[PDB]
């Protein structure tokens, strides 16, 4: 009845270090495949304002300036940053 | 005293570290790229590693300790509770060096009850639960205050160091700020969405 | 204490590549991970590799604010595990949005 996911990509160790950097000793099972998803929507969120603008500045090549606009439309995570 | 010729030798390579580092840092990688062992961003993470290994070798030769000027190196005091031995321990709970300073309630409680029972203050249990949940609320306030700090002031690179909000393209492109505005709706209800799937997902199991 | 200031090399410098060797996520998979969601945007996106270092460092960021907030909520004698509801929870009652 217990299974064991496949996975190519985040291993569940480096989610327990990430976990117990936030002071969580013990997680649930869900909780890694919720840890990988939330990371890749994060990621998209960021990465589709970088690319707006990116395409903004007529680029193909999305700067670490796009990034850091991009991030600070996120929300808590970055901010202050530059000011 | 360290050996100043080997000292300036030293610096000489960890300035070529540097530059090295920011040369990679501005590769520009495309799809295949992101799907190489040896991309340029693995071969500034090894660098890096390289370079601090250097450092400390450095510090080591100049009598120096390890130390960077990390705001996570400040020390976070409390004295939040009226018994010294108390606001010792979990002060000390609290300031452990490095990047996984943390501690859960269990952990506070802990230390409120071995300084109690330490120091025979005599305290009935729920009172020690009373002062660890206020204790554990004001450092954790402090900690997450250090993180962001330590974050903000360490961030990014020589591409982003003049980086300033007043520069944002979208102040003075409204079509921009538009599209901005949409992805903002939509990552809001993408990150809603996953949180509540994985909650839904615990309540069919 | 003893601080070394090296003569060729600013400490802020030094401070953040040390950070950068303070990442939990192996490198390898978190720019197959950037590949993966680019590759549905545009075929033809390329990145400044200190743009996925800066993606790096913000989602680890992010991640551990999520179990930070988390654990700040989580209060009881006996050590709990925690589950997707625990994060749920603790994300409306001290996160964001």
């Amino acid at each position: 009845k217990v299974l064991r996911d496949n996975i190519q990509g985040i291993t569940k160790p480096a989610i327990r270090r990430l976990a117990r950097r936030g002071g969580v000793k013990r997680i649930s099972g869900l909780i890694y495949e919720e840890t990988r998803g939330v990371l890749k929507v994060f990621l998209e969120n960021v990465i589709r304002d970088a690319v707006t603008y990116t395409e903004h500045a007529k680029r193909k090549t999305v700067t670490a300036m796009d990034v850091v606009y991009a991030l600070k439309r996120q929300g808590r995570t970055l901010y202050g940053f530059g000011g | 005293r360290g050996s100043r010729r080997q000292i300036q030798r030293l610096e000489q390579l960890l300035a070529l570290y540097v530059a090295e580092i920011r040369r990679l840092q501005e590769k520009e990688l495309d799809l295949s790229e992101l799907d190489d062992p040896d991309s340029a961003y693995l071969q500034e993470a090894r660098l890096k590693r390289k370079l601090i290994r250097l450092f400390g070798r450095l510090c080591e030769l100049k009598d120096c300790s390890s130390l960077t000027g990390r705001v996570i190196e400040q020390r976070i005091p409390y004295r939040g509770t009226r018994y010294p031995e108390v606001n010792r321990r979990i002060e000390r709970l609290i300031n452990k060096p490095g990047p996984d300073t943390f501690p859960d309630y269990g952990d506070v409680l802990r230390a409120v009850e071995k300084a109690a029972a330490r120091h025979s203050l005599g305290l009935p249990r729920q009172q020690l639960q009373l002062m660890a949940q206020d204790a554990f609320r004001d450092v954790g306030i402090r900690l997450q205050e250090r993180r962001h700090l330590d974050l903000i002031y360490n961030f990014g690179c020589h591409l982003t160091d003049d980086y300033r909000p007043g520069v944002d393209p979208a102040l003075s492109d409204p079509v921009l700020a538009r599209r901005l505005r949409e992805n903002r709706s939509l990552a809001m209800s993408r990150l809603d969405e996953v949180i509540s799937k994985y909650a839904m997902l615990q309540d069919k199991s | 204490p003893h601080r070394y200031r090296p003569g060729t090399v600013a400490l802020r410098e030094i401070r953040r590549y040390q950070k950068s060797t303070e990442l939990l996520i192996r490198k390898l998979p978190f720019q197959r991970l950037v590949r993966e969601i680019a590759q549905d945007f545009k075929t033809d996106l390329r990145f400044q590799s200190a743009a996925i270092m800066a993606l790096q460092e913000a989602a680890e960021a992010f991640l551990v604010a999520l179990f930070e907030d988390t654990n700040l909520c989580t209060i009881h004698a006996k050590r709990v595990t925690i589950f997707p509801k625990d994060i749920q929870l603790a994300r409306r009652i001290r996160g964001e949005r």
